[PDB]
């Protein structure tokens, strides 16, 4: 899956031909009690970051981005990823490094008395085009040199601040009364 | 006035339908080969 | 209140998509020139 | 693709479904629309039976057609007369929408045998609409008098059939077709449809009749046109065959032809001997074009009708127009010449231009057309018991 | 033995005459044409549609007739003394109307256990399930005090279940995988289609035949005719779906397309909106094909139900349906009655038709009243004279 072919968009043509295939299964699979029971689980687990997340960006962004946009955003990526993706066990969210990130814009567009949310139409902008070369190139044969090493302390490490944050919310209630 | 609106309630079945046939039909010739 | 500009908002994407368009066109041309001669 | 039919009739009934979201809002004319009903669902249905093999598409894909048409034509028309707004449904908005599902499936005889399921859903959707505008422009652009819908109905779904199937052609077809043959049982069968259309074609002709005066002539010159129609359908049958032998075809179908042909005059004052004289005609008419026209159809215009719908519903639906013209010559009718007339040519020429369009985007390989020699042959879309 | 079923049926005639005299004596043509549909419905429709087997169309169309013309009797009389509270009453077409549903009841039964019972059987069927059926729709209509004006629970659903539970019971060892008469054929078929089609277009005035003149009686005549129409689509969509390349079956075209009508009775009347209406029908066309390709084959190998029209999948589920669509429809506000009482109906619905079918088919199951052999089983020569030429 992460040979280089030196075909432009070779590595997207051979991830449709390997998926793709398999479209009709990846419906009939999921009549099972276990799949109807995975579904309630993630729903929260998606949720709820969505709804914190979201109540952060607001008060952090002056509710130029908030709950009811992520939400609309989340559901929307996520249907379309389960729908054409070739790995739909994957999650589409907001997260935690993306909150940073928001937060550093609109300082940035405050400072510099620029609109917060049209920095963003334009980043979302530049973001295109740069997706559209990796996958054109096959940039993302270069996920080969990520052994389990950087994968396994990538994972460790958020789920320990998943874990931490978890006791965290847990410490602020206390406080709060 | 309605002649408009049944002409755009048939676009957008046409549209619909060819567009899901069309990635079908994308997804078939990609996948054959 | 919405400050009013000469391009409406399909025409400016439009506008901002086909110039995307043309320079992801020139990139591959020039890789595709490249690697040959 | 095997999964073509199943999506387009879940995409179509979510669309009837969103449609009726809408524009849809919420009983002495009940019983004539469920005359109409029975005409729709077992007269059309079981009267297409007589194939041999094709008798489960036949009943079945009328069903499926007509229960499609009654929603369809119910939000077009609806749209139509409240010009974009939301309407109402009572009992005149599903007899007319029995009425566009009847017109779909005089198309659906034309071109029986030889199109797939998928195909008479999308020949549903495009039909309608072209129905539905032709028969708002004839109520009241023109505002001729067309009762009984001999034009607007059996006229225009005949020359719509025709113009699809003529555009549908296939060379193969064309010096005929072993499965495209009747059977002894399949003509009994079909002698059903036959009899429900002809007992329940006055409440056909007067359901949306102006209560009075014009729903009880449209109730009776209905009547003594079938009975007229009858006696010479049997009679030129058996004078254009050998030795005077009956045909099951003629008397399946030109039986029916006085029903079409007095639709027009069915509410004016024609009298019942008026309205016997135009069932016999019709009777012979139906009679001569089987005989004669069909062949001369299929072989030198290529254009190949299956149930022999132009002999039904064309020829006695132009004859019916071209006597409401007549009629309103002698003071029948206070509607004018001149709209009756563009009533006619209005109906004909809309239902050739919606027929050719239709039939060219019924032509794209797309929709599991049947192969030549999978004509009229249920086991291309059903599966078929082992005995009969 | 040779007179059990000439004796059973003219000794239960006498009985009905004297029951007429002791209790019975004499807006009817305003309702008639709606109870000449019902009619139409019960004794053509019901009738026509279980003739899809080969050999049994004789009896199935023939003992259609038997338990209707004996079940519209007795109804007549068992719904009138409950209602009468044991006083001689009067007659009107809402008697008629109502003694046909509770022979639409019987005949739903019927459909579990064709093939497989004598006429005698049937005459048994027909008087004990007549007198449950009848207490069950007095119990929802005057003591809970619900609205099932088409009767998804009262009807479909008790008489499906009802049918399992006789079939459950009547089970026959050597009928589980499969009989060779119980199979369709081309004409056997079409004559199926003839009922099927008589159902579906007079269902309307069956859903409407009891509702109150005026907003009710039209929005059930509306509400039954479009889910009717998405019935059919969905039922067609589903068939094409679930079957092998994609052929239609006959099976479900003939008896799914009738979910819409089926699932849409107990929110008939209410003001669900037609779109709501074709949601039901569109949904019950769904259910009623899967059931008929998953349902009815664990049925009848896993829980040994063998249930020969699939009336499980036609009456049983859509009729579940309809009177939880009922419920969602009173919590919308549609309705009036409590979320409570509804629920209340439905499970006296099934309850009463599992308890009153399983002592009926213990009853049914002595050996007395001449039951057809596992090899017989769906072949009129049992019971009737059959033409050499088919």
């Amino acid at each position: 899956p992460l040979q280089q072919t030196g075909q432009l968009f070779g590595g997207l043509v051979r991830d449709i031909r390997r998926r793709y295939p398999y479209y009709l299964s990846d419906i009939t699979d999921a009549f099972s009690p276990q799949v109807l029971a995975a579904v309630i689980f993630i729903y929260f687990a998606a949720l709820s970051p969505a709804i914190t997340f979201g109540g952060l960006l607001g008060e952090k962004t002056r509710n130029q981005m908030g709950v009811s946009e992520l939400l609309i955003s989340t559901a929307v990526q996520g249907i379309l990823f389960a729908l054409l993706g070739a790995q739909p066990l994957l999650v589409v969210g907001f997260s935690g490094p993306l909150l940073v990130f928001e937060e550093a814009f609109f300082s940035f567009c405050e400072t510099n008395g620029l609109e917060y949310i049209v920095g963003r139409v334009w980043i979302g902008f530049w973001l295109i085009l740069l997706v559209v070369l990796v996958v054109a190139f096959e940039g993302s044969f270069l996920v080969r040199f990520i052994s389990r090493y950087t994968q396994e302390i990538f994972s460790f490490l958020i789920s320990l601040i998943f874990i931490y944050e978890t006791f965290s919310k847990l410490i602020k209630i206390f406080q709060d009364h | 006035a309605p002649v408009v609106i049944i002409l755009i309630i048939l676009c957008v079945m046409a549209g619909i339908i060819g567009t899901i046939l069309l990635i079908s039909y994308s997804i078939r010739r990609l996948i054959k080969a | 209140v919405q400050l009013a500009h000469h391009f409406s908002e399909p025409e400016i994407t439009l506008i901002i998509f086909g110039v995307m368009a043309g320079v992801i066109g020139t990139i591959l041309l020039i890789s595709y020139g490249i690697r040959r001669l | 693709m095997r999964f073509t039919f199943p999506l387009m009739a879940i995409v179509l009934e979510i669309a009837m479904i969103v449609l009726f979201g809408l524009f849809v809002e919420y009983f002495e004319l009940y019983p004539l629309f469920q005359d109409v009903h029975v005409m729709i669902f077992v007269g059309f249905g079981f009267l297409m039976t007589f194939l041999k093999k094709y008798g489960f598409s036949s009943v079945g894909i009328n069903l499926l057609v007509a229960a499609l048409g009654l929603q369809w034509g119910t939000i077009v028309q609806g749209i139509l007369q409240s010009q974009g707004q939301k309407f109402n449904i009572g009992i005149k908005n599903m007899i007319n929408a029995d009425f566009s599902a009847a017109t779909v499936l005089i198309s659906f005889g034309a071109v029986l045998g030889k199109t797939s399921p998928t195909q008479m859903l999308i020949m549903t959707i495009l039909e309608i609409v072209f129905f539905a505008h032709n028969e708002y422009l004839v109520s009241e652009i023109f505002k001729a008098s067309d009762i009984g819908a001999s034009m607007t109905i059996h006229a225009f779904g005949a020359y719509f059939g025709l113009a699809v199937a003529g555009i549908l052609y296939r060379s193969g077809l064309r010096k005929g077709h072993e499965n495209e043959e009747s059977a002894y049982y399949s003509d009994l069968f079909a002698m059903i449809g036959t009899l429900f259309l002809w007992m329940f074609w006055p409440s056909f002709n007067s359901a949306i009749a102006e209560p009075g005066d014009k729903q009880c002539r449209a109730i009776v010159n209905t009547y003594f046109s079938l009975a007229a129609c009858v006696l010479t359908a049997f009679a030129f049958s058996s004078l254009v065959e050998h030795r005077g032998k009956l045909n099951m075809v003629h008397i399946q179908n030109a039986t029916l032809a006085g029903g079409v042909a007095v639709g027009t005059c069915a509410d004016m004052a024609i009298h019942p001997f008026g309205s016997m004289i135009i069932g016999s005609i019709a009777g012979m008419v139906s009679v001569l074009g089987y005989k004669f026209l069909t062949p001369l159809f299929t072989t030198k215009l290529r254009i190949h009708d299956t149930c022999g719908v132009h002999n039904l519903h064309g020829l006695p639906g132009v004859v019916g127009g071209l006597a409401g013209i007549v009629a309103v010559a002698m003071g029948a009718s206070n509607t004018s010449m001149a709209m009756q007339a563009a009533a006619l040519g209005s109906s004909i020429g809309t239902a050739v231009v919606g027929g050719l369009m239709t039939g060219l985007i019924l032509k794209l390989p797309l929709w599991g057309q049947p192969s030549d020699q999978n004509c009229y042959d249920d086991s291309v879309y059903w599966k078929v018991p082992k005995t009969r």
